[PDB]
């Protein structure tokens, strides 16, 4: 038939139908009750996520053991709270006094990673939920938009119209329909929706029209919809949307600021509550932990320990993530030490302490890079004060490859009189043998260029000629003076 | 519920100062003829969407045949589907293929087949469109195209155009501005005097008040809002937050809102930099920052811990601890550090330092501390 330009054999197309909301019955007047519609708003099939259950469960089976310290490395997972009262209050109050006069507001938090925004407006939405189970005001949809959980940026209209009205269009047709439903369908036939839009800033994409559909479907009358969304920067939209959007957002830019010592120290405490100083029924044949042979055991996760863990992780960043990190990473060294101690292995009391949890507290501030060029190669390091030395003379940082080799050749020439560089010299040119001349590079140039290019040590500018190459310290200069301080052999050639 | 019968943020109803304005721009909507050649563009918040809902919203009830739907230019993006949307008037059989070539397809549905009638449609938030194309190419080239007002026959198709804010106002060429349409009106709808704007969305009333806002209050908010363009909707988000904070306690709190939002947007300058610094570790670095711009505009992080180490050198020191300790000045709000282009001689990544605020308050922040003197 006939013969193609190219060929597109790999293809999937979803499922999806073309034309809009607005044009299903084509009359405004005669839209049906939308809200005890059978389709709508999730009161058929809600078993379309719960299809692929059975797939990850095998064989409950061969007794799993835990250990004393397996509760804690539990309990300091993912999971009133004395942290967010004055956030809580203003946003569920924010949320309520549109619940319950049926408006369409817009809450706009933001903080840095880690001050349990998301963990606050989950539970307004779940109180929020308690309410209206209690009747005290009308239900709602609700709908939990995160902004890196999708392929494409603009898959928020079609998952949004999908969560709305069960079926699912494509994203123009679907941007269209939740334009005509949240504009012209009259507020007695739509119950409210509430939108957690979950990091907001990856859906900015080329136009802003996500951003200006989701804030300008909220300045209309005739739509119920509550708009929570959370943030990275308090500024965002003036850096990043425009001045208008900035308008449409508006003032109220409640800010989720740092945790502090203290709170973080509650934190811990909460979390820790049901199993601090707690009595537990280890066996000495295995181990295996029981709370309220047989050997009854405290476990002091001293409050020392907590709050110089918390400390500094207050200091820096202020998350209760990584304070949970920290205090599990303890309990992984405690575990740790106790299975070795005692020879358990998988199928007194025990304590955390300060001694203990700084292990957790420096396996985040070691530079393991001097660490890695002092284990370096002799030409590696050979390379790297070649490049050190070279500096000081020139003022660029951006040390030429050729100059690096007659460097090198300069070092090994005129260090004729060290007894190491003399058993080293013949080596280094010629692989220690003869039949083989007296190589231009040394040996283990191309390898010590690409171990520290690879490493990020070493940085590189793409060109064919290797002599002209320019070559910069991707690293510091600082720290490979430090690392070039111990080795017996280049701190004197 | 008496508080929470107070909404100020999306409501029924320039009202404000130019009624006699806003009334004497809606001529000929009933002698089938060309009203005005006007062009609504403002400040983003001044009430265009406002009037142009109560212009029609008259015209709407008991419809001499008018037929008026409004839509939107949002689902546009490219100059491609401007046509099809305004076709649901007959819900004909045709529009997809004839019309969208030629402007002289579209004089071909000028002339109405079924009466005199009506139909003008209102296209929203008309700025957005012509902002692609990156000269004139098929956009400005639009609006070139789509103000051309030739033959006028007895035909009702007059469209008043619905700008944004004043982003590409000021920028024009002599086609856009020669004897062509509907060009030579524009008007500035700032409402000044918008104390009396909320008193009459207060005196519209379907919830009898007790205690009515204090009017130095409402002044006050009326002077704090309309300073940098003289946005409105702005100001609705300020009394809604102080009656919201009024109900925190189970003019004097409808002030520390703003005298809270613009503190907290400013922090402190120097007063709370040392304060929250209290460490001279999170203290002399700042000082190292202000070293590394009068040198080199690629502040790389190592070029600020080069700076360290020409510094302090008169328990060790890692680069962790200072790029740790650089992110509490990230957590507060002064400095950016993320990746950049890194021009210099090659063109990978690494990260960067820059400062925000004008070295004026800082350089008296270091009045007090006897060591941040000799690094100024
Ligand atoms: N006060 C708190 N109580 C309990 N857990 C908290 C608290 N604050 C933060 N967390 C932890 O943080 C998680 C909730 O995520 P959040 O940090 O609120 O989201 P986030 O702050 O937006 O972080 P990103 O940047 O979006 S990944 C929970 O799993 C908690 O373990
Ligand atoms: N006189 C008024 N009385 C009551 N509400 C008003 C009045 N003027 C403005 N508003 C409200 O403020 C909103 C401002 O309308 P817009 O004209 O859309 O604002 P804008 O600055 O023009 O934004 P654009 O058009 O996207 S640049 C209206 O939709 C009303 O909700
Ligand atoms: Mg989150
Ligand atoms: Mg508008």
């Amino acid at each position: 038939p006939v013969i193609r330009k190219f060929t597109k054999k790999n293809v999937a197309r979803a499922k999806k139908k073309y034309t809009p909301f607005s044009k299903r019955f084509k009359s405004i007047a005669a839209i049906p009750d939308l809200t005890s519609l059978p389709e709508f708003y999730g009161n058929s099939s809600e078993l379309m996520a719960s299809r692929f259950e059975n797939k990850l469960k095998t064989t409950q089976k061969h007794q799993i053991v835990e250990t004393i310290f397996s509760k804690v490395k539990k309990q300091l997972n993912s999971s009133y709270l004395p942290a967010r009262e004055n956030e809580f209050a203003s946003i569920y109050l924010s949320a309520y006094s549109a619940i319950e006069s049926d408006s369409a507001t817009t809450i706009y938090v933001a903080g840095t990673p880690g001050v349990g925004k998301t963990l606050t407006v989950r539970e307004v939405v779940k109180e929020l939920l308690s309410s209206s189970a209690q009747r005290e005001i009308p239900d709602f949809l609700y709908v939990e938009i995160n902004g890196l959980k999708m392929v494409k940026p603009t898959d928020c209209y079609e998952t949004l119209w999908n969560k709305v009205s069960g079926e699912r269009l494509t994203w123009a047709a679907s941007m269209e329909s939740l334009e005509f439903y949240f504009k012209r369908v009259p507020k007695n036939k739509k119950k409210t929706i509430v939108v957690l839009l979950d990091e907001l800033d990856a859906m900015v994409t080329k136009s802003q029209d996500i951003m200006y559909n989701f804030f300008n479907w909220t300045t209309y009358e005739n739509a119920k919809l509550i708009v929570i969304a959370v943030a990275n920067t308090m500024d965002l939209p003036e850096r990043q949307l425009g001045n208008k959007i900035t308008s449409r957002i508006g003032f109220t830019r409640i800010m989720f600021t740092g945790y502090t010592h203290e709170e973080l120290k509650n934190i811990i405490d909460l979390r820790l509550k049901g199993l601090n100083d707690s009595f537990f029924y280890v066996d000495t044949k295995t181990g295996n932990a029981i709370l309220i042979d047989v050997r009854k055991v405290r476990l002091r996760m001293s409050a020392d320990a907590i709050e110089i863990a918390s400390r500094k992780v207050a200091s820096v960043s202020g998350d209760a993530r990584r304070a949970l990190k920290v205090c599990k990473r303890a309990a992984e060294i405690a575990e740790k030490h106790y299975m070795a101690k005692h020879g358990y292995g998988y199928d007194g009391v025990q304590t955390v302490h300060i001694t203990h949890v700084m292990k957790a507290l420096n396996e985040t501030l070691n530079s393991h890079v001097i660490t890695f060029m002092t284990r370096l190669s002799f030409t590696a390091k050979l390379f790297i004060y070649a490049l050190l030395n070279l500096m000081k003379k020139n003022g660029s940082q951006e040390q030429e490859l050729g100059d690096i080799v007659d460097e090198i050749k300069l070092l090994i020439e005129v260090n004729g009189s060290n007894k190491f560089v003399m058993e080293i010299a013949k080596t280094l040119f010629q692989q220690g043998s003869d039949n083989i001349s007296e190589q231009l590079r040394i040996i283990s140039w191309d390898f010590v260029l690409n171990q520290l290019l690879d490493a990020g040590i070493l940085f590189k500018q793409t060109m064919k000629n290797d002599r002209i190459c320019c070559v910069k310290l991707n690293i510091s200069v600082e720290e490979a003076k430090r690392a070039m301080n111990e080795d017996e052999t280049l701190r004197n050639l | 519920a008496l508080l929470q019968k107070s909404s100020e943020l999306v409501n029924l109803n320039a009202r404000t100062a130019e009624y006699e304005q806003v009334m004497n721009f809606l001529a000929k909507a009933i002698s089938e003829h060309r009203s005005d050649s006007l062009y609504i563009t403002g400040p983003p918040g001044t009430g265009k969407t406002a009037q142009l809902d109560m212009i029609i919203r008259q015209k709407f009830q008991s419809l001499e045949s008018v037929a008026v739907t409004s839509i939107n230019c949002i689902s546009l993006g490219e100059p491609s589907s401007i046509f099809q949307k305004i076709f649901d008037s007959f819900q004909d059989l045709n529009g997809p293929t004839l019309q969208i070539k030629n402007m002289q397809h579209l004089q071909k549905f000028l002339e109405p087949y079924h009466k005199k009638t009506t139909f003008v449609v209102v296209l929203d938030e008309m700025d957005r469109l012509l902002h692609a194309n990156t000269s004139e190419t098929q956009s400005v080239r639009t609006i070139l195209e789509l103000f051309l007002l030739a033959k006028l026959p007895t035909v009702s198709f007059v469209l008043i155009g619905m700008a944004n804010s004043l982003d590409m106002k000021d920028r024009f060429l002599s086609r856009l501005n020669l004897d062509r349409g509907l060009l030579p009106q524009t008007i500035v709808f700032q409402p000044y005097t918008a104390e009396q704007m909320y008193e009459i969305v207060i005196q519209k009333m379907s919830s009898l008040p007790t205690i009515i806002f204090q009017p130095m209050a409402i002044k006050f908010a009326a002077k704090k809002c309309a300073g940098n363009t003289g946005d409105l909707r702005k100001l609705f988000d300020v009394l809604r937050g102080s009656i919201e904070i009024y109900e925190l306690e189970k003019g004097k709190i409808g002030l520390n809102y703003i005298a809270k939002v613009f503190s907290k947007f400013v922090n402190n300058n120097s007063t709370r930099t040392r304060i929250a610094k209290l460490n001279i570790q999170q203290k002399l670095i700042l000082c190292t920052i202000i070293q590394s711009l009068k040198l080199n505009s690629d502040a790389t992080i190592d070029e600020s811990f080069d700076h360290y180490i020409k510094a302090i050198t008169k328990a060790p020191l890692q680069r962790n601890e200072f790029l740790e300790i650089c992110t509490i000045l990230e957590t507060c709000g002064l400095v950016s550090i993320k990746k950049t282009k890194c021009k210099g001689k090659t063109k990978r990544f690494v990260d960067k330092i820059d400062v925000d605020l004008d070295m004026r308050e800082f350089y008296d922040e270091m009045t007090k501390i006897s060591i941040l003197k000799p690094f100024l």
